[PDB]
């Protein structure tokens, strides 16, 4: 019973340290990818803190199983190196007993990641989107170089103005082009907006309001003669939320309450994805213990990078299977559990290698 | 939320052949994004090629569905048609829903189609354009 | 001193070559896995493999410093932990001589690296990007991300793809009026730069006369149009600022300074391209200092782990300092100097600590 | 009960290390396994322990073929082991250091567990350091705690590994006395190390292996007098 | 030529390890450093080598204060060192192993370097294994090659750590023979070892340290007969 507490404490401490380091690294990387865009033409420096503080739970979710993995590896390698594990095994406890002892920290990590997946992360991202839209302000209207072309949402949207007033609004002639995907351009064509001055308004009642002094709307295929031309002096713009579309999909913030009941294959795939993390934690714990057997020749840190790359491959395969599932190509009955089964089989073969070899030795 | 709000809205929609199927004229134009249902109050709608007969529309209240699914006209809409009677004779329509796909002017309310000059009034109204 | 220098140099060079090979394999695998999502039945998997293979040298040059750091760590470590550096020191050889012995193959290595970068890397990058743009952009009016937007006068011009033969692919232009009423909308598949003027091929323009008159569409196989843009600028602007030659970066920086447009990003690119030997030497000195200090008699796995950790830290820091210079008006050369200066200071301090 | 080893063999990459080496260790006696470093002395000791699986031959403790059985199975059968390096639980108190092994014994209640812990605490004169952490102990107390833990495992034979490796001459007497106590308890002990003098002094019988074969065996005086071991292992100038 | 370490002392992270130890080594005299592992014998040896700096005290070799000089400075002064672990150049042949060290010396010319190569190669009976690489070389030949490599630097004094440790009793005779040959040239040797008997046999004078200060000094007979050293480190049972 005492050895149970000893091992549990070492695994928990090492996992905490590894999780902290990994969270720091991932948050920094996302900060680079975000600061590039915020530097070039979009976003504001003041909202990055809120963005990170609201996006952290997903990274913690994707990190905690890996943090436990290495924790297990490092702690049990340290125990093996100093001969504690040998004198333990020289008393009568087997690797099955090791798995039984290690399951409890694994169960705790599974509980935490299950909480994060089911409730905290979707709520966190929903608050991210709502609070972003409410207080965080955008700079595509605030700061522009007049002659510079501004492209929004990659190739779908392009915005250009002849001259922008630094006080914002009361601009010069604007050129707004949007090419919506999903056959919408196929239905009608390409829509372009041209105005004389334009006026930008920021408020709480309306997110962002653009009022033209005099404007025009021409919509039709560039080669085909079917066009719609709309002439007016004023015009509107409302709910512009470029970032939130790029940040997360609409399915990400959907609460788990109505997620399983719905029949949309995307939601069904999301439900299986959210429940994947606890079994992933269990499989990682199962396949971690046999790999922790290291002699002092190869040290303790030798087999950490292979573990990292294996976990990344696991995650990539999960993502690809989820994508093919929500596309509907993969049958829902098989769903996502087959990759977990394959990895569990690999781990089981890894764990039973030595007893099976001894049995083959007659 | 009102997505698009215009003043002095004039639309010129040239059809694929090159003759304008319809040409919207209005004091104002309104559009919503949360629901793509669109409201267009105080227009003067003209469809010279939308129908074989020249068409003059004067609507006090009007409404257009998402993606042009349906056209809702309210408050005694005056629509003009040119049969052997060459005069436009704007025809009062209390409330109707016009399907742009086949120009099916379904009526949601009783319509008293009365010519401006002469009496052509009809009590009740049943819409079968197809 | 001949034999010892050859021994140390050969060991470090071989270790660094192996580390660079492994790093290139991993980087190519990750790039291919990430990029495989763009298959669209017009840009095949074979085209993706080509693009990855043709872009491999650029990332080789990009990751050369970290590979050199990790290879020097492990290699020297092999010799030290095996208890031969102690013998070399106790024979009378000083620490400075060992540092120079390690530096000599490193001198060869950064000379070779600056050469391969500045000469080969932009060429292969241009070939790969041109091939990928040709594969993707052969679509419609605007259906490709690897495109460019430009405006001259009252005519708005978009290009789907740009090629190294001056052959723009999928060009569309909208002509307007002072009142900004649409008059014409055109799109031609191909466009060639004759010496006197640009030339089109099989244009598909349409005419929308302002009044309610008949709307017509007119096709001419070889319409002619004139502008001011040149292919020499076209190939430079589409490419990433991290992919041009040092001379190309210098010339384009002077071109931007001539007309007053801000060019801080290209200044940072020039600074990080030219100062590559300095960062490499600082990192290798820090690795040498680590080997002679805390990393004296540890396992090779620990050496690799701490090397990759330090490399990730250094890359993240220097990537943070890049855009920060643009945001905070911070001079670009500092953003390259500071991580290297900190690394060299820490290395020399730990070496003086013996 | 006797731990009997018969016809053990081993083959490395392309070279066989041990050929036809047989040993016998009986309860209540001390047996030393000596030999040149290149020879299969360490190989025989390890394949007796179970760290390396023997290629051929049967190792048997009281009519049980424990060759296929893993280390935990051997420990359950009655074989103990004490590693060369320090194997004390660093972040654990000495009393807990012994209780952690005492708890796994099925045939004990809580009262019996406490009584056995107290008896083992008093037996090796490690009563007064029961609260000190494992890392804080010096060499001799660490060795005594390790041996007390091994006894707490309740084995039938303990296979020591280099007990006198890098040990001060004064502290050797403590180890010798503890081995004498263990033998008097009724537990056979097998010892292998590089320091020839002390293992020849303590052990009742010595086994010498060279070139993977048992060149000589017998009491210490006979090992000293035998010509072959002196020529190849001990040296003429020795003793 | 004499090496004199005067008033050496050093305090580690929390506790001092050595306090006022003085040693005098002459050219042509073998001196052994012996003591408990807890005592600062290894620390003082490493101060004399120069691996760890000394907080107080001066070390001079023939009226030259080399305390401030680093390890390479001490080596150029004349001090030599061999580590306990294997230190041969694995991927380099024996002839190249000696030649690499020979190239270090500034005085010797190409013809002189070749002649010195031949002299050291023939002297230690390593002529037959010149072409063989260091990795495949056996243990005893590895020790001979390391000794020749150290001698190629022409050191005034060579220091050995744990020379007899982990060595078969048949090879310790060869080790003493090599030590005697290094004696014959006039190079003074300082030996620190765990194996008491062999050193007290070989060296003329031994220095015994405890608590950081030397407790006994003199010849081997006086070291054995002294009561303080017998009480603490030797033990009454020894010899």
């Amino acid at each position: 019973m005492i050895v149970f507490r000893y091992l549990s404490r070492e695994v928990l401490v090492t996992m905490s340290a590894v999780s902290a380091v990994l969270l720091v690294i991932i948050m920094s990387g996302r900060f680079i990818k975000y600061l590039a865009q915020a530097a070039q033409g979009l976003l504001d420096p003041g909202s990055l803190f809120l963005i990170m503080a609201f996006r952290i739970p997903g990274f913690l979710q994707l990190i905690l199983p890996l943090g436990l993995f290495l924790g297990i590896l490092l702690a049990y390698g340290r125990l093996y190196l100093e001969s504690e594990m040998t004198v333990l095994s020289a008393t009568g406890m087997s690797q099955k007993r090791l798995l039984g002892y290690t399951m409890a920290p694994a169960l705790l990590v599974a509980i935490l990641v299950a909480w994060l997946s089911l409730f905290l992360a979707p709520q966190g991202i929903n608050q991210f989107a709502l609070l972003l839209n409410k207080q965080d302000t955008l700079t595509e209207f605030d700061t522009l170089v007049p002659g510079r072309f501004q492209a929004m949402r990659d190739g779908t949207r392009v915005t250009y103005t002849e001259e922008l007033s630094k006080d914002r609004g009361e601009l010069a002639g604007i050129f707004i082009s949007q090419k919506d995907l999903n056959s919408s351009n196929q239905e009608r064509g390409i829509s372009i907006l041209v105005a004389e001055k334009g006026t930008q308004n920021i408020q709480a009642d309306g997110s962002r309001y653009l009022i033209l002094h005099n404007g025009y709307r021409y919509d039709g295929n560039p080669g085909q003669a079917n066009y719609r031309a709309i002439q007016y002096d004023t015009y509107g713009v409302m709910l512009p939320k470029p970032e939130a579309s790029s940040e997360v999909s609409e399915r990400d913030a959907v609460p788990t309450a109505d997620l399983f009941g719905s029949d949309n294959p995307r939601y069904q795939a999301e439900l299986q994805w959210r429940l994947s993390t606890p079994l992933l934690v269990f499989v990682v714990t199962l396949l971690a213990v046999p790999l922790s057997r290291v002699n002092p020749r190869q040290g303790r840190f030798l087999k950490l990078l292979p573990a990292i790359l294996l976990y990344m491959g696991y995650l990539a395969l999960l993502i690809a299977v989820r994508g093919q599932l929500d596309k509907g190509k993969i049958p829902m009955a098989i769903g996502l559990w087959w990759v977990h089964g394959l990895f569990l089989a690999i781990g089981l073969l890894l764990f039973y290698w030595e007893p099976l070899r001894l049995k083959l030795a007659s | 939320t009102i997505d698009y709000y215009a003043e002095n809205a004039h639309s010129l929609q040239y059809q694929e052949d090159g003759s304008l199927d319809y040409e919207m004229t209005a004091v104002k134009l309104e559009h919503q994004k949360a629901t793509d249902i669109t409201f267009v109050t105080t227009p003067d709608l003209l469809l010279f090629r939308g129908n074989v007969q020249p068409w003059h529309i004067q609507s006090a209240r009007a409404e257009v569905g998402p993606k042009g699914k349906e056209v809702e006209l309210i408050d005694d809409v005056r629509v003009a048609r040119t049969d052997a009677k060459g005069q436009p004779s704007i025809l009062t329509t209390t409330r109707l829903t016009v399907f742009p796909d086949k120009n099916y002017a379904q009526t949601e309310q009783a319509v008293k189609i009365d010519a401006a000059n002469g009496v052509t009034t009809a009590v009740g109204m049943k819409a079968y354009l197809k | 001193m001949v034999k010892l220098d050859r021994y140390i140099g050969v060991t470090v060079f071989v270790a660094i070559l192996a580390v660079l090979g492994v790093i290139l394999g991993l980087a190519l695998l990750f790039a291919f896995i990430d990029e495989l999502n763009d298959i669209s039945a017009s840009y095949g998997i074979g085209d993706a493999l080509r693009f990855i293979f043709l872009t491999a040298p650029r990332r080789a040059y990009d990751m050369l410093p970290m590979a050199a750091l990790i290879g020097c760590l492990v290699g020297l470590g092999t010799l030290a932990s095996n208890s031969e550096l102690t013998i070399m020191r106790a024979a009378g050889v000083s620490l400075s001589r060992i540092v120079w012995a390690v530096m000599k193959p490193m001198l060869v290595l950064m000379l070779a690296g600056i050469l391969v970068g500045e000469y080969v890397a932009p060429w292969t990058e241009n070939i790969a990007q041109s091939g990928r743009a040709l594969a993707q952009g052969g679509g419609d009016s605007q259906s490709s991300k690897r495109g460019l937007w430009h405006r001259q006068g009252r005519e708005y011009i978009h290009i789907n793809a740009v090629q190294p033969n001056g052959v723009l692919y999928g060009v569309t232009r909208y002509r307007f009026d002072e009142q900004r009423g649409l008059e014409s909308a055109s799109f031609a598949k191909r466009a060639r730069f004759e010496t006197d003027h640009w030339q089109l091929e099989e244009v598909t323009t349409t005419l929308l006369h302002p009044r309610e008159k008949r709307s017509e569409v007119v096709k001419l196989p070889t319409e002619r149009w004139d502008a001011q843009l040149s292919p020499q600028l076209l190939n430079t602007v589409v490419m990433e600022p991290e992919a041009l030659s040092i001379s190309g970066l210098w010339q384009y920086i002077h071109y931007l300074a001539d007309q007053g447009l801000n060019n801080n990003r290209y200044w940072l690119a020039f600074w990080t391209k030219v100062l590559q030997p300095l960062v490499t030497a600082a990192l290798v000195l820090m690795a040498i200092s680590f080997i002679f200090g805390p990393l004296r008699s540890v396992t090779l796995g620990q050496r690799i782990f701490t090397g990759v950790l330090v490399g990730f830290v250094f890359r993240i820091a220097q990537d943070l300092l890049g855009p920060s210079s643009l945001v905070f008006d911070f001079p670009p050369l500092l953003a390259v100097v500071i991580p290297a200066s900190i690394c060299a200071l820490a290395g020399v301090w730990l070496l003086r600590r013996a | 009960a006797t731990l009997k080893a018969q016809h053990l063999a081993k083959s490395y990459k392309g070279r066989q290390v041990v050929r036809d080496v047989s040993m016998s260790i009986d309860s209540g006696q001390i047996v030393g396994l000596l030999g040149p470093n290149g020879a299969g002395k360490t190989t025989c000791f390890y394949m007796i322990v179970g760290l390396v699986q023997a290629d051929q031959g049967v190792v048997r403790i009281d009519e049980q073929n424990v060759t296929h059985l893993p280390m935990h199975g051997r420990a359950r059968a009655g074989i103990g082991y004490l590693p060369q390096e320090a194997s004390i639980f660093r972040k654990l108190s000495v009393s807990d250091n012994i209780m952690a092994i005492l708890e796994t014994r099925s045939d004990l209640d809580r009262n019996g567990r406490k009584e056995a812990l107290e008896g083992l605490l008093q037996e090796f004169h490690i009563h007064h350091i029961r609260d000190n952490l494992g890392m804080s102990l010096s060499g001799g107390e660490r060795r005594r705690v390790e041996i007390a833990r091994a006894l707490a495992s309740a084995p039938k034979f303990i296979l020591l590994d280099e007990p006198f490796a890098g040990v001060d001459p004064i502290s050797v007497g403590d180890i010798k006395q503890i081995i004498h106590h263990l033998k008097a308890k009724g537990i056979g002990i097998l010892i292998t190390d590089h320091n020839v003098r002390e293992t020849l002094d303590i052990c009742e019988t010595a086994y010498i292996v060279n070139d993977g074969q048992l060149i000589a065996e017998g009491d210490a005086e006979s090992i000293l007098a035998n010509d072959l071991v002196k020529e190849v292992y001990l040296g003429h100038e020795f003793r």
